[PDB]
């Protein structure tokens, strides 16, 4: 229940769509308490089967064959990380032993065991294989916070689907239920801003067609600078209030030198390896 | 050693043994690994050098009962870390054994072979200045279901006896459930238990067993020439087929023949051939696999690229 | 860092608390004070219908990492430095997560009751400075002063949105 609750209502959110995709679950354990009454509150699309995925027989029944994408949750309470994140690369291996061509997220709670996974050969990141590793996140939130306080938050409220909530009392809730309504999304940008430097089409789609862009697809930057214009075919990434709002960036044309400072590539300060008495 | 020395420690040919293991976990009886390997059978320059890498703290209560054996040296370290397998120059040893002392502390049949598939994994997904998917690796296992994960271009099913599976049939994986019909072979036949423990122990007389009950230890003795004869016994080898003494009848000759002229020349008695798993297929494959056949039935045809098991005298 | 959601309820006392509320709308959290690894578990979810997300925020957590710095780290375990070079040099030339106060001579002019909009294109034209939020103070829309310090966050405000000249502004700066 402290895992599924959390997942359920955000997939079968209203505000997505309404399509049905989500349609079934396994797990060694029969689904006792209060769990089968939220089984029940979405009858029509969840379906859990008891079945153990380290058995190609449970698999096979699941049909892994087809099954789009699987989904692999973490006990985030256990008592050893790395028996828990070994454990779910079991099951990794489990599921693309039995099949190479299916998808997988999965929950890993330390970094380090994100090593392990890239092991695994038929496993591809470029093909939507990941891993979300909750220490990385966590940290990772928390130290951008100490950058500029509330970005945890910020960036937390980003990921979350949720509707816009009408407030008429003059309360910090009518502002920030606003802000709250939004999400990240992606789309490919139209031939319309192919040519030009970056700030000009965030100017452009801002004021004109009222999409905040953030970054674009070279691979992967943030914010690029106003030397960088735009190829054909970059996707760019935008905070906008529903999916069916940043069609338009695409719909759109015209119309209305001794010393080691760093690391070994650069993306990092360094220092020669400290003893603790040091810093203590 | 530290990473430094083994990485400048020319270790070539070796066997590197990857210990999971902790203050906490039983022994697992190291001894009977490398006595095998010291039997005086071999030349001095002929034995393999023995690197141990693992926990150092589980050890340093075990090493007493191998530290009168010549050729071995401890990584402290994790089979884990590819550091560590570098170290070591694990793409030039001629075996990777992996162990676990961990078989016992939880049952629940996934969490007793962790281990072992990480670290079978994480050497076969190395690189080289080669991939590492050619080093020969055998894994103990302690549930021989597990099995289906150690390789991913077989056939995997719950129902399949240890025996058929790619892994085993390949040499590459071992666990002590096959010995489970040791029992009823020795019940049957006497005789065989006493062949297989000369066979595979580096021949340990009645007159050793008394020696090692009596001191706990192996103890060292001078030169004589009876002590000189008890080294002419044979040792069991592996012959490849691309020699000029034997790669003339590789060309699709019969194995009878190999045998035949092998030990009549040599003394060798071949008993098997080691055959590459695709070697019937009409395309060439990258793949380095082989499989074994025993016993070889007569007018059996040899392929330049099998690797005969033998039984090859003193000298 | 909080283990149970529920007991974030605690961490103030001039808000108002309730078993039922989800976090997210809790006074502590809005603020950015609390943090749970509960409001991770809907980016399973987020991450299935658009793989591009977990990209982009892995490279705005983790000070951009990249698949070459992973490769590195799963070799070596540690990160081991490098000598200066002109590549390792142009690396550095990235945004970087800041806040901006509107008490300054570049922009507390607009900070007058302005409008966002109008800080927004000013500040990407003239530094590339891409304001994404702003960090209010709780109780700013009151007649009344008051001594309450605790902010609260706006994300992507709507354009022809005030700006009060006690506002932070999250934005995304360039190196130099
Ligand atoms: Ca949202
Ligand atoms: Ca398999
Ligand atoms: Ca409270």
């Amino acid at each position: 229940l402290e895992s599924v609750s959390n997942f359920l209502k955000d997939f079968l959110h209203k505000d997505r769509d309404d399509v049905n995709v989500e349609i079934v679950f396994l797990h060694n354990i029969s689904p006792n308490l209060e769990l089968e009454a939220l089984f029940k509150r979405h009858f029509t699309q969840v379906e859990f089967y008891q079945g153990s995925v380290l058995n190609p027989h449970d698999l096979a029944r699941v049909k892994i064959e087809s099954a789009d994408a699987c989904l692999i949750l973490a006990n985030k309470y256990c008592a050893d990380p790395d028996a828990e994140d070994a454990s779910n690369i079991m099951r990794v291996i489990s599921i693309k032993n039995y099949h190479p061509k299916i998808r997988i997220i999965t929950q890993m709670l330390q970094y380090h065991n994100k090593a392990h996974l890239l092991n695994i050969p038929s496993w591809n990141w470029k093909e939507g294989d990941d891993a979300i590793c909750l220490a990385e996140l966590k940290l990772g939130f928390i130290a951008q916070s100490c950058l500029a306080q509330g970005l945890s938050t910020m960036l937390a409220n980003l990921f979350s689907m949720r509707s816009f909530i009408k407030i008429e009392e003059d309360t910090w809730q009518k502002y920030y239920l606003e802000g709250v309504s939004n999400e990240m999304y992606t789309e490919y940008l139209s031939s319309a801003f192919v040519g030009l430097s970056f700030p000009t089409v965030c100017e452009l789609c801002f004021v004109k067609l009222k999409l905040l862009m953030i970054a674009i697809e070279s691979r992967i930057l943030i914010n690029p600078g106003n030397h960088l214009k735009i190829q054909e075919g970059t996707l760019g990434f935008f905070i906008a209030s529903d999916a069916k709002e940043v069609k338009r960036a695409f719909f759109y044309c015209k119309a209305c030198s001794n010393v080691k400072k760093y690391d070994s590539t650069g993306m990092f300060h360094w220092c020669a390896p400290k003893e603790i008495e040091k810093v203590i | 050693l530290t990473r430094s020395e083994a990485a400048m420690t020319v270790l070539s040919g070796h066997v590197v043994v990857c210990i999971f293991g902790d203050v906490s976990s039983a022994l697992i009886g190291l001894r009977n690994l490398v006595m095998p390997l010291r039997a005086s059978n071999f030349h001095y320059h002929e034995l393999k050098h023995i690197v141990f890498v693992g926990s150092i703290e589980y050890l340093k209560r075990e090493w007493e009962t191998l530290h009168n054996f010549p050729k071995v040296s401890i990584l402290p370290g994790t089979p884990l870390s590819r550091a560590d397998l570098r170290a070591v120059n694990i793409n030039l040893c001629d075996m990777c054994v992996i162990l676990s002392a961990n078989q016992n502390n939880i049952d629940d049949t996934s969490l007793q072979d962790k281990e072992c598939i990480l670290a079978s994994l994480n050497i076969k997904s190395m690189q080289f200045d080669t991939t590492g998917v050619n080093i020969p690796i055998i894994t103990e296992l302690v549930n021989d279901t597990n099995v289906q994960f150690l390789d991913q271009d077989d056939d995997d099913d719950p129902d399949t006896e240890l025996y058929l599976t790619q892994p085993f049939a390949c040499g590459t994986a071992f666990a002590v459930s096959v010995l489970d019909s040791l029992m009823s072979a020795t019940y049957f036949n006497d005789n065989i238990l006493t062949l297989i423990r000369t066979l595979v122990t580096g021949g340990a007389t009645p007159e050793l067993e008394a020696l090692i009950a009596e001191e706990n230890a192996l103890r060292g003795g001078y030169s004589t020439p009876q002590t000189l004869a008890n080294r002419d016994r044979c040792r069991v080898a592996q012959l490849a087929l691309l020699d000029g003494p034997f790669a003339d009848l590789g060309d699709g000759g019969c194995y009878g023949d190999l045998f035949c002229k092998a030990l009549k020349t040599y003394n060798m008695l071949c008993f098997g051939i080691y055959r590459l798993r695709d070697a019937h297929l009409s395309t060439p494959s990258q793949c380095t696999k082989r499989y074994v056949i025993t016993n070889p039935p007569y007018e059996f045809e040899l392929v330049p690229t099998d690797l005969i098991f033998c039984l090859m005298q003193f000298d």
